[PDB]
């Protein structure tokens, strides 16, 4: 039985975040 | 032998066949078998409080046809 | 003709909306300690719902989040009435007003359940926020944004369910899918996808990295112009 | 006197402290137990954010009071 993770897509991200 | 619903933040409803003695970890494991969602990413909320994996449905008075709210620790980049 | 130093928006220009919020509103730190938002690891972060929301720069100008003001590293703040994560009522009553959330470190699209709603999420350095309804003064700016959110959900959900589907089948699925009433649209068109072809591909790419050789994906990208 | 600290995760931290100690020292007392730098800490009592330069006696924080701790995430 396959298992599928919960996910989100990155729309925008501030450059200071790394 | 009980029917209970699990509602996601998008409005999707999942129906589960559980017993009042079953634990929250059993509910999370049942969610994994039906929607493929890893239990570590799962958080269950009933009556406004997050359910602990070590307690049972009878402890939280989760009666038949009660609605559990499923919040997920999302994987993101 | 002078622009804003923060959002590069012309001050003389009409249709420029300055944010407005009740005097009842409080700063972000004070809200997260309100017992009505309590649902009880440190790596785990708070997550609440925020309805009647509005996004604005430091100068109080309502700003779009598509424009790239977050990628440009402009500090975008937002406001609204925070609610517990499990509530479905998008009405401000029952929610705690808040002012000057943020700034927005990151905004993301969640919820690929097959469920009815698409989820928009704000990430701050203090908490995460799942957005609901925009304030009646911020609805025009958020209108164009809402299509991109749902169109991306349609594509990602259809690809996950039908990985070998064609590009012509993708247009059908989009056009067949009835748009929610929050979009105020009668139907989806092929134009609805072509207008944001660059955006949809960048959303599916981010969805695959979190955990794109499909022919429809390809055919799309070549005819997308991106 | 014993003073409690409620986290957003629902965890309760029991600290013994004097009214003469400052909020910067209150945050300094929190770090040893849980390992969180004071810069990441935000202390709230009665809906008011506790500034660093004050003491517990300054905010009329009597014994057996419960402070609410908000943490600023590591980066951004
Ligand atoms: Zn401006």
């Amino acid at each position: 039985r396959t298992k599928q993770t919960a996910r989100k897509s990155t729309g925008g991200k501030a450059p200071r975040c790394q | 032998s009980m029917q209970i619903f699990v509602k996601t933040l998008t409005g999707k409803t999942i129906t589960l066949e559980v017993e009042p003695s079953d634990t929250i970890e059993n509910v999370k494991a049942k969610i994994q078998d039906k929607e493929g969602i890893p239990p570590d990413q799962q958080r269950l909320i009933f009556a406004g409080k997050q359910l602990e994996d070590g307690r049972t449905l009878s402890d939280y008075n989760i009666q038949k046809e009660s609605t559990l709210h499923l919040v997920l620790r999302l994987r993101g980049c | 003709s002078p622009k804003c130093t923060e959002c590069l928006q012309y001050l003389d220009d009409p249709e420029l909306r300055y944010e407005q919020h009740p005097p009842d509103a409080v700063e972000e730190i004070q809200i997260l300690t309100n017992e009505r938002l309590s649902i009880f690891s440190y790596e785990d972060l708070p997550q609440h719902k925020l309805t009647c929301f509005s996004v604005y720069c430091k100068r109080g100008h309502l700003c779009p989040i598509d424009t790239g003001l977050i990628e440009k590293d402009v500090e975008l703040l937002f406001s609204g009435s925070a609610k517990p994560i499990y509530e479905d009522d998008p009405s401000p009553e029952g929610g705690i007003n808040g002012k000057n959330f943020g700034p927005i470190n990151e905004w993301w699209i969640a919820g690929f359940d097959g469920g009815e709603k698409a989820l928009l999420g704000f990430s701050t350095s203090f908490a995460e926020y799942i957005l609901m309804d925009p304030s009646p003064e911020y609805a025009p700016l958020f209108s164009v944004m809402q299509e991109k959110i749902y169109i991306s959900k349609i594509v990602v959900e259809f690809l996950q369910s039908n990985p070998d589907s064609t590009y012509e089948d993708l247009i059908n699925k989009i056009e067949t899918t009835v748009p929610p009433c929050m979009l105020n649209l009668n139907r989806f068109t092929e134009d609805s996808l072509l207008r944001h072809a660059q955006f949809v591909v960048e959303q599916v790419e981010s969805y695959d990295r979190a955990g794109f050789l499909s022919p429809c994906m390809r055919d799309l990208i070549k005819l997308a112009g991106v």
